RNA sequence: GGUUGCGGCCAUAUCUACCAGAAAGCACCGUUUCCCGUCCGAUCAACUGUAGUUAAGCUGGUAAGAGCCUGACCGAGUAGUGUAGUGGGUGACCAUACGCGAAACUCAGGUGCUGCAAUCU
RNA sequence: GAGAACAGAAAUCUCCAGUAGAACAAAAGGGUAAAAGCCCCCUUGAUUUUGAUUUUCAGUGUGAAUACAAACCAUGAAAGU
RNA sequence: AAAUAUGUAAGAAGUCCUUGUUACUUAAUUGAACGUGGACAUUUGAAUGAAGAGCUUUUAGUGGGCCAUUUUUGGUAAGC
């Protein structure tokens, strides 16, 4: 009958860990107009640094 | 039965503050938002095209996407036994900048102004914060302030 | 009255309590697309007083508003307009003035020369191919209403013909009917000049000439003949393109004398 | 006195309220298009009544606003059948007044067999000049206290001009 | 210092009742040929700064004021409160030790600051 | 509230006060005054292609929305919607 | 308008400078994001602790709960 007894103890027993973010986050929900130009800028830089 | 809407039990949480009705003032739009700012989420219930859910009120997130008249924030949320990164899009009226990071940033630009100065001076100086330290051996005075006694009051006329 | 009525009373914003600023329209004007991060959103303010016409270009910041360049119509005697300081064609000349002044300040007045000849037609400024894009400036008109053929759109006409890009459509320019759905160049070249104030001059030359001496009292004494108002509006239009720059008027004093006079009148605390 | 403080007239409204729509209502429009010379306007319904024939959103009555000199001469002809004599109860404390008549043909107008026998309500409003800042759009504001038209103003101006002889009771 | 345009903060910016404002600007005002809109050139529309004054608007002072804001050896370390006991009381509730700590009242001060541009005898 | 013939507790009309005390289809709450209310004007963004996110949640389904991109449009003088 | 409870931050995946990319954006050789290259490289920037950190696979039992301080809600009160 929905008693939340012991539930905080269960969730704290193995710890409530952080999602551990990274460098370079995922570009799933970003602006697509920005995303295409970022892809083209990366491809321009990838040859412009290779050719020097 | 029961009810779990999108705005349930948000009576006293979405209403405007006293004498703060009307169209929101135009400084809330000119404040720009880059990708990486630590922003609060305090909603105002005037504009509704983009009101957050009742859980994200008051919480603090990080901007990760910027688009037309709206920004995407990232919030860690506790569910069950772990955190989940809820990303969510919000219109710019519900997003105020947080001065917690911007107090730290000016102190970084200040300790870059004292540490790099004194390390070229020749004294390697301290820069960390320190908590409220205990006091020093102080000789108090007694010149006109005589230490005058006290006696606690009885219960007569108190009744 | 009561004090509980004044306790819970909410005053509006100050420039709405005065009644001057449409805080609704300003909202849509100053918000920009946030992917365009710190780009200013320029506006063309035009405001019509009783005997003076204002034309400014504004940016926007939190610390007030910022004026990019300004233009009045009480300074047109520098180029050669004496009377008709608040005229449809005066607003057209002010629109031709502010365009050239902003483009001369920006360095775009040679690449965007606008239209040298004028013929009375609806056109838009085009992007120069592999060039700097046109200067994009959006209108605003106050609390004053919009209506077809109005005095306000003379400034827009002068701006779009001076060569800065203002978005506009022809369904309010004078001569655009609801039935033809087309502008009339015969009415347009007569409202961008004195072709209707002179058309009133002729129909007061033979209706009651004392009223013609009443309204146009400073006209005929200055010898303002109606048959060359088109040419006197034409003549300073090229000197606008020659010299549009704001040179400052030579003052009589240096603000201390104004302060020393007005402080005795000002009736302090 | 001084310029721009006098109690000049501003408009007069020619109200007629009969209470039913049809031939009598278009005759109520015809008796004002041949009195005021302007295109008249009618009135929609306000609220509930079963005893006046008026139910919601029907044309029921007529009134014409008129400015300029024509309102002044319509008042001046309405007073030479009403003896240039108006009451004191007829005069408001807010700077305007009005008066009733019980026929139009008393005024000097010429009869037509298809008109009718029904009166009229001449209400009039006036102001000191400078009272467009109440009306306008940009930078509005209520006029000052000393400039406000009141009962004493509109009575002691009517005694001077157009010969009140007002029945103070 | 004055005025105007566009403003940021949105009552220290308001409401009231008065009083006063040289220049300049604003405003009221004049006219209905044309664009133009109404029942009505009153709002709106347009022409002309001409016929006329600061009476209004507006700005600035002023008031045994109404508010509003601000600070309290103010209310008071009071009320409510986290914590402990084999503490009391039959109970309601309490007194303790360790801590955090208001508010309405009450008194004292104040009645807009300011950005950009233009203009000023 | 001040007022105007029949005209009134109330027919229409004029003016002063009017922080919403009214309206917004519906339950209660929240929101709104040159509007989101009331009249008028033009309309079909109630459209097409699929994604991402939020809510109840295993972060399944169903419903509901929120912010974009690509077109095609409406409105508007225009910003934008 | 409190007390307990909660969000975030207290740096190296940082601070600042120089100047490349791009089909997005600016009126613009502006701005966005990511970069190259040098400097800050010790107090790598609040306290206390770390008896190691992170990540994956698979599967047993469970999926009938009671008691007490405290807050409280139905009931006319409970070892309800």
């Amino acid at each position: 009958n929905h008693t939340a007894h012991n539930q905080t103890r269960k969730a704290h027993r193995n710890g409530i860990k952080k999602p551990k973010t990274y460098k370079y986050p995922s570009l799933k929900g970003v602006d697509p107009k920005f995303r295409r130009n970022h892809k083209h800028a990366l491809h321009g830089t990838a040859k412009a640094l290779a050719a020097a | 039965g029961k009810s779990h809407g999108y705005r349930s039990r948000t009576r006293y949480m979405f209403q405007r503050d006293f004498r703060k009705h009307g169209a929101v003032h135009l400084s809330t739009y000119l404040k720009v938002y880059k990708v990486g700012d630590i922003v609060d989420i305090k909603a105002n219930g005037s504009i509704q095209k983009g009101m957050p859910h009742k859980f994200y009120q008051g919480k603090t997130g990080v901007v990760y996407n910027v688009t037309k008249s709206s920004v995407g924030v990232i919030i860690n949320k506790m569910v069950g036994n772990r955190y989940l990164e809820k990303r969510l899009n919000l219109r710019v009226e519900h997003i105020k900048h947080s001065k917690c990071r911007q107090e730290f940033l000016e102190r970084v630009k200040a300790n870059a102004a004292k540490r790099a100065e004194a390390k070229a001076q020749g004294v390697a100086v301290q820069l960390k914060r320190q908590p409220a330290q205990p006091r020093e051996s102080r000789i108090v005075s007694t010149e006109g302030n005589v230490p005058q006694t006290l006696a606690p009051v009885p219960y007569e006329t108190f009744i | 009255k009561s004090s509980a009525y004044s306790s819970r009373f909410q005053t509006p914003f100050r420039r709405r309590r005065e009644g001057k600023t449409d805080y609704y329209q300003r909202k849509r004007l100053v918000t920009q697309h946030k992917a365009k991060y710190n780009t200013p959103k320029y506006r063309l303010v035009v405001r019509f007083t009783n005997k003076d016409i204002i034309c400014q270009i504004i940016s926007s910041t939190i610390t007030g508003d910022v004026v990019l360049a300004a233009a009045y119509s009480h300074e047109l005697p520098r180029y050669g307009i004496t009377h008709g300081l608040t005229n449809w064609a005066a607003a057209y000349a002010t629109g031709l003035l502010i365009a050239r002044r902003t483009l001369q300040k920006l360095g775009l007045d040679e690449t965007y020369k606008g239209v040298e000849e004028v013929e009375g037609e609806y056109e838009l400024t085009e992007a120069v191919e592999d060039g700097p894009r046109p200067f994009k400036v959006f209108l605003d008109i106050g609390l004053q209403r919009t209506t077809t053929g109005a005095r306000v759109f003379g400034a827009l006409k002068g701006a779009s013909d001076g060569g800065l890009y203002v978005p506009h459509s022809e369904n309010r320019f004078p001569g655009w009917d609801f039935e033809t759905e087309e502008i009339d160049p015969e009415l347009l070249r007569s409202y961008i000049f004195g072709g209707h104030v002179s058309q009133y001059m002729e129909e007061l030359a033979d209706d009651d000439e004392e009223r013609f001496s009443e309204l146009f009292k400073g006209y005929l004494a200055d010898d303002i003949d109606a048959d060359s108002l088109e040419d006197i509006y034409t003549s300073a239009h090229e000197a606008i393109r020659a010299d549009p720059a704001f040179k400052p008027t030579e003052k009589k004093f240096t603000k201390e004398q104004y302060a020393a006079e007005s402080k005795k009148y000002r009736q302090t605390k | 006195q001084n310029p721009m403080r006098d109690l000049k007239i501003e408009k007069l409204v020619l109200n007629i309220s009969v209470g039913e729509s049809g031939d009598r209502l278009t005759r109520a429009s015809k008796v004002l298009e041949q009195l005021s010379g302007q295109t008249p306007v009618q009135s929609k319904a306000r609220y509930t009544v079963r005893t006046f024939g008026i139910r919601r959103n029907e044309k029921i009555a007529v009134h014409v606003t008129v400015r300029g000199p024509k309102a002044e001469e319509i008042l001046e002809r309405g007073l030479k059948v009403k003896e240039y004599q108006l009451r004191d109860r007829n005069f408001s404390a807010t700077g305007n007044f009005g008066f009733g008549i019980d026929e139009h043909i008393d005024l000097g107008i010429k009869y037509d067999p298809s008109i009718g026998i029904f009166g009229m309500d001449f209400y009039v409003v006036m102001n000191r000049p400078g009272a467009r800042v109440t009306r306008r759009k940009r930078c509005k504001g209520t006029v000052g206290n000393s400039h406000k038209t009141t009962k004493e103003d509109t009575v002691s101006w009517f005694k001077q001009k157009y010969d009140a002889d007002v029945l103070d009771k």
